[PDB]
């Protein structure tokens, strides 16, 4: 929150359970859109493409992120999109320094 | 419940001069401190609940003074 | 539950934020800005994380909107320029161009 | 801006601690609905005042709520019943004011009002914070002001004998830091006008 | 800077009792008033702005030695802090303090025949705000009670409502009106909180702005520095 | 020669001279705020059916509790803001109002009494001079559009001269029919019906031809240093109130239809410059008397 | 003897060196002592209006 | 802005302000108007001597 | 300072200094550029897409 730059990745398993999908949902759902990647957001519509609808990591490689999100609201899924987070404008009261 | 007030809170006092030139009738609704710097109503609303349990009106009342009364 | 416990406990995350900010000079974060990375997370401990969401308080902290405590740390911050200053200067006097 | 959301935190924290102290303000009821999802009775009433903030509910006005709202504009309108004014005079002796004469007080610390003009020109008005912080009031002094923008506590005992009307303490400490008026207690005689004693006095 | 600080008609009187003539007068030739001239105020404006030179500036201006000068001196000092250039006044008159010049009868100056619509134009009356009104006045009222010429201040007054309505309420030669009279006449003074370092268009307004933010350190720093002259001498 | 000149341009009377110093400026400035609060309390009061709202904003504003009985004047706080105000519009106004209440009123609220943080356009043509020859006659109606009616009665074609001033900006020019206008030593264009002009670059000329008459509307733009609470909406309803009011009824002053005659009429003088500055602090004092005066009416 | 404004002056036989360093340390330190008035000016611009 | 800030105070007596032209205050002021004085006689004098 | 300056980064993208005159920066310099090409046909329109 504090630092733009840094960023937010994952690893999941081969096959996925409930609990990366749960690990992949709660990322999309309370973290800046800014500190996950288009390259993390595929990965993250990709194991939940894998687990949701039958189908492995090898189907689903080489599949755009558009495809991804048109799978899985038809199987039923509406978490396929990232939100952004909103900036709190922050002052400190000056004392001795300038302030900032 | 509703309760019966038998007397009615007049609140005053007479205070007259030793050799009876001056007397005044004073009402004494008590000593309330006011702080400054801060907003006058929010401690008026304190202040307003203890001054009527001081008067006896904070629950539903009605007042029976008909019978205090002589010939 | 991750929703739920997410609102009520929003209100102390954005105050630490804003308490860690508070205790960087502005010369500090601006190097920062340079910098860059990425940080990964087990998809355990990001579930476990938002469902077991422990609320910071940080009521005593404050004396009406005064931090005590970080108003203190930002001010070293100075003795530590004055001192830089210092000790670059005398060196440079005492020991004047070197050569290896 | 992160200064209203430390705000919002520390005064809703208060009205919490405050709520739930002694008595709580709420019955046993709503903490039994607002537990069941499993946070304790504190957080789920806190979360419960965070999400009715800007609400347009209507709330019926209750017969206590008009009662205490009497008593409210009664304290703020008529502040002398209660033992607190807005504004003092402070005057040298020599200096003649007039006075409320209807009681027979000797030297009457009251006015019907305080005066707008003294010897054809306007009372100098001074507010309390700008006479705290003045290192030059020996000189202002002298002449004379009135002191506005606080309030003032005061007490009285009128006394059956007759004396000297003077005050429990003196009028002002001066400190190294600020200046300020000592609490105002008056002890008010009334008045023989052929005591020469208490006269010169 | 004292005079402009005394803010009682008993610590004027005071002070001018105290403060010889010399202290109204000032050394320096300056320039001659009642001039259209255009200073440089570059907080503002890039163009020179447009003023005119008066006898209240605050800067000492040239005057002529007959008594309408001296006395022009006087009020001038009291108004605005600083005199005129009166060329040869003498050391008999320069011992005398200010109160004697203008209340008594043992300083050898005919102060009668005195017109005050003359003085009050030419120390531009209309510029002065209410509290150098009411110094003026006193000067004038002093003036005229010791010269029998109470009639004439009733006449001036008169012909002026705007100075009617702040007259000082004293008569010189009672006590009693001294004492309990309640005007304010500190032109500076130690103000709450503080004033910004910043210019004003007007030379009056700028002069007088500078003797308001040197009287905080004036008031803290002058005991000592007029001490070390005071000692080992004798005053006139 | 015939000269033809602006009405609302002729001898500008001089304005005061006290309470323009920094204390008095942020007595206006305060003033202002204040009087704002006073209409919006009011305005709460009337919604949410309680009268502690107007209560907190009257106690500020005039020092004292509101009473039944009593009238609402506003306390001392508007006697010296219209003893201020007749003090700015004339030299010979008494200005009785000591310094000590300027102090005292400037410590209610925290504003600084800067002046020149910002800046309005004020839509007044000045026409300071319209030199016509013989045999055509020029009439000059109007302030904020200024319409010039001239015909040539003569055989042969006129040149008539246009003085604008050294103040406006820019003056847009709108003839009735098409009309040639060129600047001093410069050739004649071809006509046409506008023409947009910087006052500074010398005096036009303008050919009249023989027939039938030719009106030209003016349009000027001049673009003065105000503060920032400055609203023109505000400052002109309390032109109006203030007249109204007698607070401007002293011997030997002009009068303006608005409050951009005045600015402008005081700009144009020998030494505009220096009475610009203090119309503009009578403009902020103004804004605060109709926005106290619609709250607190006599 | 004393000089002007009330400071003591030492006349003494030393060393070239020895009185150019020791003099020049001095004027070094004097320039950062001031009177406690000075001090407060400086104070007051550093703090806020009030 | 540490350097100038330091400098313009001392000039100043004032620091620097965001959205006002620094032009140097009341030492500005002076100076520039003694400046005319020393040209031409015809040049009033404006600054006290305080 | 505190509210100008923060709007004023919104605005500008920049936290101003001192010396140097606030005036808007991109967003400014952009807005009357473009102003200008609703204008006429003639005028230039040189504001990039990005």
């Amino acid at each position: 929150c504090m630092f733009k730059q840094f960023r937010i990745g994952m690893t999941y398993a081969l096959d996925p359970n409930i609990m990366d999908v749960a690990a992949a949902t709660c990322m999309l759902l309370f973290r800046p859109a800014q500190s996950i990647s288009d390259e993390q957001y595929r990965y993250c519509l990709q194991t939940m493409a894998v687990f949701l609808t039958n189908t492995t990591y090898d189907i689903v490689n080489n599949d755009t992120i558009d495809v991804l999100k048109m799978k899985l609201r038809n199987q039923g899924w509406p978490f396929v999109e990232r939100y952004n987070a909103v900036e709190i404008d922050m002052s400190v009261e000056p004392l001795r320094s300038p302030g900032q | 419940e509703l309760i019966k007030v038998p007397t009615i809170p007049h609140n005053l006092v007479l205070i007259q001069s030793d050799n009876g030139k001056h007397a005044l009738i004073k009402e004494d609704l008590g000593q309330w401190p006011v702080e400054t710097g801060i907003s006058l109503v929010n401690q008026a609303g304190v202040f307003a609940v203890q001054l009527a349990n001081k008067l006896g009106i904070d629950k539903p009342f009605v007042l029976d003074a008909g019978s205090n009364y002589f010939t | 539950a991750c929703r739920d416990k997410t609102s009520a406990n929003w209100r102390g995350y954005s105050v630490l934020v804003s308490r860690y900010r508070s205790l960087i000079p502005n010369e500090l974060f601006e190097s920062l800005r340079n910098i860059s990375g990425e940080y990964n997370i087990n998809p355990q401990d990001e579930h476990s994380f938002f469902f077991a969401l422990a609320q910071i308080n940080a009521d005593d902290e404050f004396i009406g909107a005064i931090d005590k405590e970080s108003a203190e740390y930002l001010d070293e911050y100075a003795t530590l320029a004055r001192d830089i200053s210092n000790s670059l200067t005398l060196v440079k006097a005492a020991f004047g161009p070197l050569e290896r | 801006t992160s200064g209203s959301i430390i705000n919002h935190a520390n005064n809703l924290n208060k009205v919490i601690n405050h709520v739930f102290a002694d008595k709580p303000l709420i019955s046993e009821t709503m903490l039994k609905i607002l537990t069941i999802d499993g946070t304790t009775g504190k957080d789920g009433y806190r979360n419960w005042l965070d999400k009715l903030v800007g609400h347009n509910y209507p709330v019926y006005v209750e017969p206590v709520v008009n009662i205490m709202n009497f008593i409210s504009a009664r304290f703020v309108a008529d502040s002398s019943y209660f033992g607190y004014t807005n504004e003092i005079m402070i005057m040298p002796n020599h200096i003649n004011v007039p006075v409320d004469d209807r009681f027979g007080f000797r030297d009457s610390p009251f006015c019907t009002s305080l005066p707008r003009t003294i010897m054809g020109n306007d009372v100098r008005r001074i507010s309390y914070n700008v006479f705290s912080m003045m290192e030059d009031i020996d000189d202002v002094i002298s002449e004379g002001f009135i002191l506005y923008d606080a309030y003032f506590n005061f007490s009285y005992d009128i006394m059956t004998t007759d004396g000297v009307t003077r005050l429990k303490e003196d009028i002002l400490i001066v400190t190294d830091t600020g200046n300020d008026i000592k609490p105002i207690h008056f002890y008010i005689y009334f008045e023989n006008r052929n005591d020469k004693k208490l006269r010169y006095e | 800077m004292d005079v402009l600080s005394k803010g009682s008609l008993k610590e004027l009187l005071a002070h001018l009792e105290k403060t010889p003539l010399e202290e109204a007068i000032s050394y320096r030739i300056g320039t001659v008033p009642y001039q259209n001239v255009l200073i440089s105020r570059n907080e503002y404006y890039n163009q020179l702005y447009p003023d005119t030179t008066s006898l209240i500036d605050g800067v000492s201006r040239e005057g002529q030695r007959n008594v309408n000068g001296l006395i022009m001196s006087i009020i001038s000092y009291v108004v605005s802090g600083s005199g005129h250039y009166i060329p040869n006044i003498g050391f008999m008159l320069l011992r005398r303090s200010i109160l004697d010049i203008l209340t008594k009868h043992d300083t050898g100056l005919v102060t009668n025949n005195l017109n005050y619509g003359i003085i009050a134009r030419n120390l531009t009356v209309s510029k002065m705000n209410c509290e150098q009104r009411k110094r003026m006045l006193i000067c004038f009222k002093l003036l005229a009670y010791k010269d029998g010429n109470q009639n004439d201040y009733e006449i001036y007054l008169n012909q002026n409502i705007p100075l009617k309505q702040i007259a000082p309420n004293f008569i010189p030669g009672d006590m009693r009106t001294v004492i309990h009279n309640q005007d304010q006449l500190a032109i500076v003074g130690i103000p709450a909180y503080r004033l910004t370092q910043s210019t004003e268009l007007s030379i009056r307004d700028d002069n007088a702005k500078s003797y308001k933010l040197g009287y905080v350190d004036w008031y803290n720093s002058n005991s000592f520095l007029r001490e070390r002259s005071e000692f080992n001498l004798i005053r006139l | 020669a015939n000269r033809a000149t602006s009405a609302f341009l002729d001898n500008p009377h001089p304005v005061g001279v006290n309470y323009v110093d920094e204390g008095s400026r942020q007595f206006v400035a305060v003033a202002e705020l204040l009087a704002s609060k006073l209409i919006d309390s009011s305005r709460e009061s009337d919604e949410s059916n309680s009268d502690v709202p107007f209560v907190q904003a009257y106690s500020k504003f005039a020092d004292d509790n509101p009473r039944h009985l009593r009238v609402k004047t506003g306390g001392k706080m508007a006697n010296a803001l219209t003893n201020v105000i007749r003090s700015y519009y004339s030299i010979n106004a008494p200005a009785i109002v000591p310094q000590v209440e300027i102090d005292r009123l400037a410590s209610k609220a925290t504003v600084s009494g800067d002046m020149y943080n910002s800046y309005a356009i004020f839509n007044s043509v000045p026409i300071v001079e319209v030199l016509s020859p013989a045999r055509t006659t020029v009439s000059i109606v109007g302030s904020d559009r200024a319409d010039v009616t001239m015909l040539n009665t003569g055989a042969g074609a006129a040149n008539i001269t246009f003085n604008f001033g050294q103040i406006a900006e820019t003056v847009i020019l709108k003839g009735s029919v098409p009309f040639q206008l060129a600047r001093l030593n410069q050739p004649m264009p071809a006509a046409r019906f506008t023409y947009k002009l910087r006052p500074l670059d010398g005096p036009f000329i303008v050919v009249l031809p023989v027939g039938n008459p030719l009106v030209i509307s003016a349009t000027a733009a001049t673009r003065i240093q105000v503060p920032l609470a400055f609203n023109k909406a505000l400052v002109e309803s309390g032109f109006q109130t203030a007249m109204n009011d007698g607070l401007f009824d002293i011997q030997n002053v002009n009068y303006y239809s608005s409050f951009d005659e005045f600015i402008i009429s005081q700009y144009h003088a020998q030494d505009g410059i220096n009475r610009v500055s203090t119309c503009v602090i009578l403009g902020l004092a103004l804004q605060a008397y109709d926005q106290m005066r619609r709250a607190l009416p006599v | 003897y004393p000089d002007a404004d009330g400071n003591d002056v030492s006349i003494i036989f030393s060393g070239a060196m020895s009185h150019a360093i020791f003099t020049y340390a001095q004027s070094q330190w004097n320039k950062n002592i001031i009177k406690l008035d000075d001090y407060i000016r400086e104070i007051t611009l550093t703090v806020p209006k009030q």
